[PDB]
DNA sequence: CGGTGCCGAGGCCGCTCAATTGGTCGTAGACAGCTCTAGCACCGCTTAAACGCACGTACGCGCTGTCCCCCGCGTTTTAACCGCCAAGGGGATTACTCCCTAGTCTCCAGGCACGTGTCAGATATATACATCCTGT
DNA sequence: ACAGGATGTATATATCTGACACGTGCCTGGAGACTAGGGAGTAATCCCCTTGGCGGTTAAAACGCGGGGGACAGCGCGTACGTGCGTTTAAGCGGTGCTAGAGCTGTCTACGACCAATTGAGCGGCCTCGGCACCG
């Protein structure tokens, strides 16, 4: 079990239970791992570097608010 | 401690004005107020690049209506620039 | 019982509230461990990586319904690595 | 003592809105006190859009305080405003 | 003095010419009910486009749309192009 | 003598590709966006240099979208293109009608 | 007696680019001095690296010219250069990319 | 009539840097400039908004670093960053 | 459809700092006037491309086994969740001070239209070779 | 399974002309020199929110078994798009001319920036109570 594998089988299932899909096959698993992985590396990056110009050590909500709004996925919800 | 800038008064007051009886809870008066703010920054970006694009350097009503134009999209930016050509000639016919 | 109800009952049910599916620890520990490589022993708000929860719930969720629609358009009811890709090359991220 | 704001009729705080735009502009830029009137307008009109369709939705659902899940409902119901905000509602959820 | 009220220009956009364009785009064979659709989608992008370009030339108080305003309004659709204004 | 059906099509493949200039034909072009002009306001006048930039914006749009259809039916298990496919590519990047 | 460019040894002006920056930084804002050579520093570097590019595609069609199809071409050909111009390409046209099933 | 600023003569003198003998037509030339243009407007506005963010009010070399360390991608961003502080270090150790 | 509990949210103070009105100025735009570059409208000529159509042949769509494989349940087993306690790193202030950048004056030189004289690349043409299409 | 054999493509040369790199005269925005003030760098101090850990506790993961279902080769056929042919049109070019709106330029004025004395509304606490979240 890396670190990676706490998004288990059931998680990815509901998830696309709420999207809609009615059948999933086998290797969407792995995939949808290294997708999120993507994703949240892609946005990781720009909250750390937010954070190391502010001088701080600690990764703050609204940085994670600027970093999503950077990249076109904007959320509302937490300010700024 | 300092205190931070908001809009929820605001918010709730227009509320009370067209719903005069519903409630509306904090987390989503976080969210009115940062999709207030969201929309506020697009509409002052826009205008802004607009009067950089014209060389100009006041932003007057012309180009805050000339942003409303471009965002939103047709019949809400009708209603829109009706209600602020309203709001603004109910305040240029005052004291 | 048969195959093909109990996936409509979860359609159902985890489309009618709204809360978080990724259960919390799981995600932070993957957050942390991600953070891990662009810098050296960071610290987290509670708030931003709850924050960071929703993102990434609601990206899946909407790469999962697009998916479901690429896979719809081959008559298949079940979709494949092959339609994920394709769906991501369409919006272009590539990655 | 007459407070803008109320000359135009309006709830928004056009003094705060006044000095928001004033700092958003180019080298020398100046803002014109009809256009914050205007944009004040703007968000006006907007909040009460996007409000009085939550509020619908809330008295579809018989709730006095206003859910982010009806934000969601409403945002997405009406198409206007869904193709104006492309956001992420945060613990909004699906259709 | 305006004259030559505009119509059925929508089929300017020949079938050989969507057919062109498709063997630019790397389409083997067509089927032949594309061509009404395309042309849905052109009126639709040019209809965007041009909306946003003559509001912009509109703001600046002329008669006439210069190229720079068209190249402004696809930048604000996230399709800028290059080469022509900036 | 006659080539086999889709030969001919690769070789315009090949052509239309390596090529640069531009596709559509330049007057009809024109009058149509002047046409969509119209309603949005009337007396409008156009740039050359304007319409050529339309011109280009557009056709890049096209090739986009025709070959991002192509990458949708080519998974379809098919090999022509169909409105369907058209609609399901614009559906999946944002647009929609 | 020397300008700012050869004072930190570039070749993009500091002045016009100091000038500019002064000119969208939010009114009341200032702009730092060394921001400008900065600034200088990473357009000149971009600039380097997409003209080196097209210089190479170029290269390889016996053209002592660059024209903008060796730009389109030069670009798409890198990842991250295409990752970074998202724009279009006037006249540039497209790469040639055939599939798998087309034959 | 009036001139018009441009970056033509500096793309023209890189290139002869890099490249001794080619030359760039003037379409070309012109695409560069259009692009160059663009960049420097992303970097400025990024740069901008930082400062924002941060309650800051002076650009200097940190904003500009951070902002093409946010715009570019990896490796092209390391080595931008990398030319960057030399290109200062070269400024700063003179007369 | 009532019961009980919960604290989230709505209404009520103290206070303090941001609107606000009054007075000045000066600079930015409004506007009238004048030019003239460039966009619109014919006219004619050529012709390449659109267009109609006649076959036919690849193939899109549908139907049929069919075997992998994915969903549903059942049991265990495991690691998340809640609650609570502890230490302290770092976030969030205030308070100096001085480094740095916004200005102004003077100056001139790198930079920008303008011309022009050379030539690199488009175009054409005539060779020297791939390349599909039946086929013994 | 290469043998003809039209049918398209390297390739070298010839031309040719518009494009462009380089040389000018000119000329405002960059540079240098100085001064002022104020933004932030650093320094210190407080406190709080973050991490760490423990212990129960219990819903969710997780193997595993089984049974139906659907993904998919494989045929098979019956519309339809490619590949031509001849035929017609309007795209393009080149001119030719007409005029009007883009672009400067010079005045004039007006409205917004700036400064200050004032005061009240917007926010931090804070109380409190009833709208909702569950439960026969």
């Amino acid at each position: 079990r890396d670190n990676i594998q706490g998004i288990t089988k059931p998680a990815i299932r509901r998830l696309a239970r709420r999207g809609g899909v009615k059948r999933i096959s086998g290797l969407i698993y792995e995939e949808t791992r290294g997708v999120l992985k993507v994703f949240l590396e892609n946005v990781i990056r720009d909250a750390v570097t937010y954070t190391e110009h502010a001088k701080r050590k600690t990764v703050t909500a609204m940085d994670v608010v600027y970093a999503l709004k950077r990249q076109g996925r904007t959320l509302y919800g937490f300010g700024g | 401690k300092t205190r931070k800038e908001s809009y929820a008064i605001y918010v709730y007051k227009v509320l009370k004005q067209v719903h005069p009886d519903t409630g509306i809870s904090s987390k989503a008066m976080s969210i009115m107020n940062s999709f207030v703010n969201d929309v506020f920054e697009r509409i002052a970006g826009e205008a802004s690049r607009l009067a950089h694009y014209n060389k100009r350097s006041t932003i007057t009503s012309r180009e805050i209506q000339t942003a409303v134009r471009l965002l939103l999209p047709g019949e809400l930016a009708k209603h829109a620039v009706s209600e602020g050509t309203k709001a603004v000639t109910k305040y240029t016919s005052a004291k | 019982y048969r195959p093909g109800t109990v996936a409509l009952r979860e359609i159902r049910r985890y489309q009618k509230s709204t809360e978080l599916l990724i259960r919390k620890l799981p995600f932070q520990r993957l957050v942390r461990e991600i953070a891990q490589d662009f810098k050296t022993d960071l610290r987290f708000q509670s708030s931003a990586v709850m924050a960071l929860q929703e993102a990434s719930e609601a990206y899946l969720v909407a790469l999962f319904e697009d998916t479901n629609l690429c896979a719809i358009h081959a008559k298949r009811v079940t979709i494949m690595p092959k339609d994920i890709q394709l769906a991501r090359r369409i919006r272009g991220e590539r990655a | 003592a007459v407070s803008r704001s109320q000359r135009a009729g309006l709830q928004f705080p056009v003094g705060r809105i006044h000095r928001h735009l004033k700092s958003r502009t180019t080298s020398h830029g100046r803002v014109g006190a009809t256009a914050a009137v205007y944009s004040a307008a703007i968000l006006e009109y907007l909040t009460a859009e996007v409000l009085e369709l939550a509020g619908n939705a809330s008295k579809d659902l018989k709730v006095k305080r206003i859910t982010p899940r009806h934000l969601q409902l409403a945002i997405r119901g009406d198409e206007e405003l869904d193709s104006l905000i492309k956001a992420t509602i945060a613990g909004g959820g699906v259709i």
